[PDB]
């Protein structure tokens, strides 16, 4: 009732547990399942849909809840992902050679980002603190960037000519820059075919999780050298035939559910903080 | 060929009038010039 102020909760030790409250989520809530394509080749069953629905429901959630979301590959679902279910799990197959686009992409959606739009043809930009990025996402993002020193002039750069920029990305359908904190660079992006934002990681979103189908662990989805966590909501599974691996979601989608909890900023008690 | 004479049947364009009344023989086309000029890029201007 009182949304727009952090009242402080006073809990007392010695309170009764309350009863398990799994079913009454299960049966209250969404899932949703993000597959490649290639998974549905390999399965090469038009009806699969309908048995995991029927698994899932063996499992606990209505046959009305279980979501399937079908993505070509990781590059292309790293374009504006919407991931709207009240639980999202998503499969990633590992390529040792997109390790970089793996780690932006759960980056993206293992934390929640608060954006604001970016005029790189009107505005020097400058990356205030640590937790400030620049998140591009287009069909062909190319960023370069240009330092300037305290008097506007480039460093390593002249800002009249684009020639001298140091290029940042190419080509990328998603990438999240990091540039030095405190200084003011003037940007080139590929505007027209992709979009650039300046966006603050406000912290997890526990939402989403991210299982790893057949790597390593590689996921960095912090900016910070010094640390590579992996947190609960990123997984890692081996395999060789899909169905084992849909078998495997199906079966523990107990404990992947247990690793995840309802978007803190999402529901009526996170009114007036940013959102809902 | 030259008339009143036995030289005839000879190819080739003689200098008597090569104009041939036509005030100018035209050849249209395209050309392309790979050279090497001088140009700083703009980058060797005053700082300021
Ligand atoms: C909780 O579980 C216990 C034991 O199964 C049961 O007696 C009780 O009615 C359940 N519900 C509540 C609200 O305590
Ligand atoms: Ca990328
Ligand atoms: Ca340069
Ligand atoms: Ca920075
Ligand atoms: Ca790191």
């Amino acid at each position: 009732q009182n949304y727009g102020i952090n009242l402080p909760i006073t809990g007392s030790m010695d309170t009764a547990y309350a009863n398990s409250t799994q079913e009454e989520t299960f049966l209250t809530s969404t899932l949703c399942l993000y597959y490649p394509t290639e998974a549905a080749t390999e399965i090469n069953d038009n009806s699969w849909k309908d048995t995991l629905s029927q698994l899932f429901l063996t499992k606990g959630w209505p046959t009305g809840s279980v979501y399937f979301k079908e993505y070509t590959d990781i590059a292309s679902f790293s374009v504006d992902p919407q991931l709207y279910c009240d639980y999202n799990v998503v499969l990633m197959k590992y390529d040792a050679t997109l390790q970089l686009d793996m780690s932006e992409l759960a980056d993206l959606i293992l934390n929640e980002w608060l954006c604001n739009p970016m005029d790189i043809t009107l505005y020097y930009y400058q990356q205030t603190d640590e937790a400030n990025k620049w998140i591009s996402m287009g069909s062909s993002c190319t960023i370069k960037v240009c330092p300037l020193n305290t008097q506007t002039l480039g460093i390593g750069c002249l800002t009249t000519d684009t020639a001298t920029f140091e290029e940042v990305a190419t080509a990328e359908k998603l990438v999240i820059t990091d540039v030095v904190d405190g200084v003011n660079h003037k940007l080139d992006v590929t505007t027209a075919t992709c979009t650039i934002r300046n966006c603050k990681k406000l912290g997890p979103r526990e939402n989403v999780a991210v299982i790893q189908v057949g790597g390593s662990d590689v996921l960095d989805i912090t900016a910070d050298p010094t640390t590579a966590p992996q947190t609960e909501r990123m997984m890692r599974i081996n395999w060789k035939k899909w169905w084992q691996v849909f078998y495997t979601v199906v079966d523990y989608v107990n404990q992947i559910i247990q690793a995840m909890s309802k978007r803190s900023r999402s529901l009526n008690s996170a009114a007036f903080y940013y959102r809902i | 060929s030259i008339t009143r004479t036995r030289v005839s049947r000879l190819y080739g364009l003689p200098a008597a009038n090569p104009n041939n009344g036509k005030e100018y023989y035209e050849v249209a086309g395209r050309f392309s010039l790979i050279s090497l000029v001088p140009s700083n890029d703009d980058y060797q201007t005053p700082i300021t």
